[PDB]
DNA sequence: TAATGCTTGTGCCTTTATTAAAGAGGAAAGTTGCGGTGGATTAAAGCACCATCGTGCGGAGAATACGATAAGGCTCTTGCTTCATTTGAAGTTATTGACAGTTGAATCGAGCCGCTCAATTGGTCAATTATGGAGTCAATAAAGG
DNA sequence: CCTTTATTGACTCCATAATTGACCAATTGAGCGGCTCGATTCAACTGTCAATAACTTCAAATGAAGCAAGAGCCTTATCGTATTCTCCGCACGATGGTGCTTTAATCCACCGCAACTTTCCTCTTTAATAAAGGCACAAGCATTA
């Protein structure tokens, strides 16, 4: 079976940030596990948010509130800014 | 509506310490306790206000506080 | 005038306040403090009374637990008076 | 057949994340804008961690990121350390810290 | 119309618990035997806690269980105290404990 | 709206255990919150168990494993015994 | 298999303490550390064995250990 | 014969072992211990190698953190030697 | 300071195995289409949240006398560190075998979805009894003699 | 031990409110039915976990020597504690306004389901070079003088 991971996208981000720095396989796996953990945290938190207000749909608003509740401080603010920028760019095109 | 941290008087801190089994209390314990209480309240109220804001409300309910507490591993019964 | 030697009245207060379930912090100052703290997150907030009551219960329980840990830290160092360094150590080990 | 990732200007797989959200049964319905937001947030977090890890690798005078550099980057930043307080990195080591009262 | 509660010999609402499990979207399907098991477990836990609380109330020369008795029962039993270590119970008070080194 | 609670069943259990002991409303609410908390814990743990093994269904086996994983020691043993007894009674008649 | 807890030698405990910043070590630290390590391993292995038993397997995999650790708030990275 | 005064070699070991990522406990004794412990829960168990490796990593990280907390407790009491009471206090505050 | 042990940091060659790179094809993303179900909008009630006012009384702030607890300094002895010798068990390599995890099908059992119903339970009103409050007595414990 | 005195548990009586009970309805558990899928059992393959043997050699066990750190003891001074006095603002009771929370109805728009295409990512295979390892070497720290 094919195993699905974020290795390609993480490598693309690394090349965007550090053009001349490479990454080992162990660090790649650790980053993949970190991203999976964050994805799961945000998903369960957004599901709880939807359950509390009796809405059957997860929207960008639930994701934004999950980001605010889970990530701390400046990290959460920057994440919210980036997400809002991405959603605006997706909608305006 | 500011400086209400001094509203937590010294006898109140002494009573809270006595409830905890403390026999003698130093002089700087009052300031230290005020600081730590302010930090705790800041965290809990931040989470509760976020929960209230998500529901498009303007009034903070007890359920928001209960959820904010449960987020930090401090589940509280009697307010469900 | 009969004066109790220092320390016995503290022991009586320890015995008495551990027996009761009453809240030790006055309600109105705590309410004002909560409103002031919340003013920095979102202006024009209304508080349901049960929310402030729950906040007071949680804060008092947290402070009692912290003071128990502080007393353990103070006893560990062969003292009976709790000090700011005891609170700092207790919060450090708890991960706060 | 334009991909949603390039439609929103992202590197992460908006489509794959949307499929993950659908399969996880977190809710009956998933909005169209939710996976884009989630992909952007994950991309930002990965970029931040990788930037700090590359910085740690450079200050060590290596040209490859290893778990030690990830551990150092995580424990040298207050926000990530708050987010990753309970997280143990395999082969991460520890931050070198010797207490003052132990010094000669 | 025989209720499943008395069909299985329980007091708790097997039907209500089944409806809660189905509504919570914990899985696409729930077995016929799962709500009965869950109802039995919840009934046992409630019976244990209530028996300890009633014993605590009786030891205090009282007739009605109050939150103080629940707190005392929880903190006097090792198993529940391990299960309920992080729990704050409203109006529960604390267990009377004075360190031996503080005594005169 | 009609609020659904376990007050009646908790009172029946109390009368079964302590015939002459009553319970105040505050203690009843605390017991209700305790039962809701335990229900939620077991439900999410069983959902995770089903997710790990890719089974779309929750059965009594998932509940039993959730009980053995969440409750500690002799409490978990007795809970498992009671659950098995109830399931056998339900199935055998 | 018996008394393999003594397989955690004194130099190993000294090295673990040194990694933690400890300058001097008492004599009973070795026994105390052996006891606490045995308790931790008992808890984690119990949870891992329960996870393995549920899946109707006979071999404990790394994923079971990772799940058991995550259940206790000690998520481990690099074994996914 | 040149002898180092006590404490300097300990400081050098502290500096050296904090720089490395190697595992400090030997693999085979830890594997035997893990199998012995698991024998009490279910007989005839097989262990995947990565499972034992993960167990060793987790145990070593936990012990390092516990020893850091123990060192803080020992320093609090104006000592440089860690003692069993320090470990007991640290575990008590952590809630274990 | 100062010479010297001395362990650690630094510079260079090797290889290898660990990471960068190319391909087949298949497995999943994008598109079109439909439609009903969920979300956004609007009007209305009703209760709940806030601001005002009065008082009066128990709890908080401020001195004051003081004694006992934390802190500093000295001494000692004993427990822990450093060094050296011997050894014994972990580490690495190669081998075998059989047990168990996994994938693929058939399939028969079983749980989801509709419709009815009606019976159990939840909102609302009555109450008397267990507990709260006040007053008094006896028992308990502490402090100076 | 003793005696006085401050403090609290018990005891009793009255108030009170609140927990138990009865009742109307409402909504939901139960029964029957149809039907698609899923989880059970069987089978084979195949991956690897356990057990074996062998050799090396470095890390663990043990013993000596010694020294410095933890603990005990004395002294002091200063700082938290207990008691009293004054006052002040929290708690309780009433009020009145309004805003904002919840509910009901409507409309529209958007996301799930399905089939088809297509193109992107993922095991398998190939290589090339970064770093561990080894070897030689410089260099700042520790130590006794």
């Amino acid at each position: 079976k094919n195993v699905e991971t974020y290795k390609i996208y993480i490598f693309k981000v690394l090349k965007q940030v550090h053009p001349d720095i490479g990454i080992s396989s162990k660090a790649m796996g650790i980053m993949n596990s970190f991203i999976n953990d964050i994805f799961e945290k945000l998903a369960q938190e957004s599901s709880k948010l939807a359950r509390y207000n009796k809405k059957p749909t997860i929207t960008s608003r639930e994701i934004q509130t999950a980001v605010r509740l889970v990530l701390p401080g400046e990290l959460a603010k920057h994440a919210v800014s980036e997400g809002t920028k991405a959603v605006t760019k997706f909608t305006s095109s | 509506l500011r400086d209400n941290i001094q509203g937590i008087t010294k006898p109140a801190i002494r009573r809270l310490a006595r409830r905890g089994g403390v026999k003698r209390i130093s002089g700087l314990i009052y300031e230290e306790t005020r600081g730590v209480l302010k930090i705790f309240l800041e965290n809990v109220i931040r989470d509760a206000v976020t929960y209230t804001e998500h529901a498009r409300r303007k009034t903070v309910t007890a359920m928001d506080v209960v959820y904010a507490l449960k987020r930090q591993g401090r589940t509280l019964y009697g307010f469900g | 005038p009969h004066r109790f030697r220092p320390g016995t009245v503290a022991l009586r207060e320890i015995r008495k306040y551990q027996k009761s379930t009453e809240l030790l912090i006055r309600k109105l100052p705590f309410q004002r403090l909560v409103r002031e703290i919340a003013q920095d997150f979102k202006t024009d907030l209304r508080f349901q009374s049960s929310a402030v009551a729950a906040l007071q219960e949680a804060a008092e329980a947290y402070l009692v637990g912290l003071f128990e840990d502080t007393n353990l830290c103070a006893i560990h160092a062969k003292r009976v008076t709790i000090m700011p360094k005891d609170i700092q150590l207790a919060r450090r080990i708890r991960g706060e | 057949a334009t991909s949603r990732s390039s439609k929103a200007g992202l590197q992460f797989p908006v489509g794959r994340i949307a499929r993950f959200l659908k399969a996880g049964k977190y809710a009956e319905r998933v909005g169209a804008g939710a996976p884009v937001y989630l992909a952007a947030v994950l991309e930002y977090l990965a970029a931040e961690v990788l930037e700090l890890a590359g910085n740690a690798a450079r200050d060590n005078k290596k040209t490859r990121i290893v778990p030690r550099h990830i551990q150092l980057a995580v424990r040298n930043d207050e926000e990530l350390s708050k987010l990753l307080g309970d997280v143990t990195i395999a082969n991460g080591g520890v931050m070198p810290n010797i207490h003052n009262l132990l010094l000669p």
